[PDB]
């Protein structure tokens, strides 16, 4: 199908990738906060 | 994209991709800050 919908449906998925993509970063930020701890 | 398809505008009532919607576009805020909030904290630990 085709609809107005299926675009906000894939839309949705974006948000997914960026959930996991902020943890990598913070992960990134933690490993230089260790070195001033 | 495998969310774009047709099953799940059916599948789903009005009512669940309305709350969807509205959740999310509060979500995103709050996700990017989390970087900005640690990075911040890392000036911080500096001083």
């Amino acid at each position: 199908m085709a609809d107005p919908r299926d675009k906000a449906l894939q839309d949705y998925r974006k948000k997914l990738l960026e959930h996991k993509e902020i943890d990598g970063r913070l992960k990134e930020l933690r490993e230089q906060l260790k070195e001033l701890t | 994209e495998q969310d774009g398809i047709g099953e799940e505008v059916l599948k789903m009532s009005t009512e669940e991709i309305v709350q969807r919607t509205r959740l999310l576009d509060s979500e995103i805020k709050i996700m990017k800050s989390e970087v900005l909030r640690v990075t911040h904290e890392l000036q911080a630990m500096k001083d």
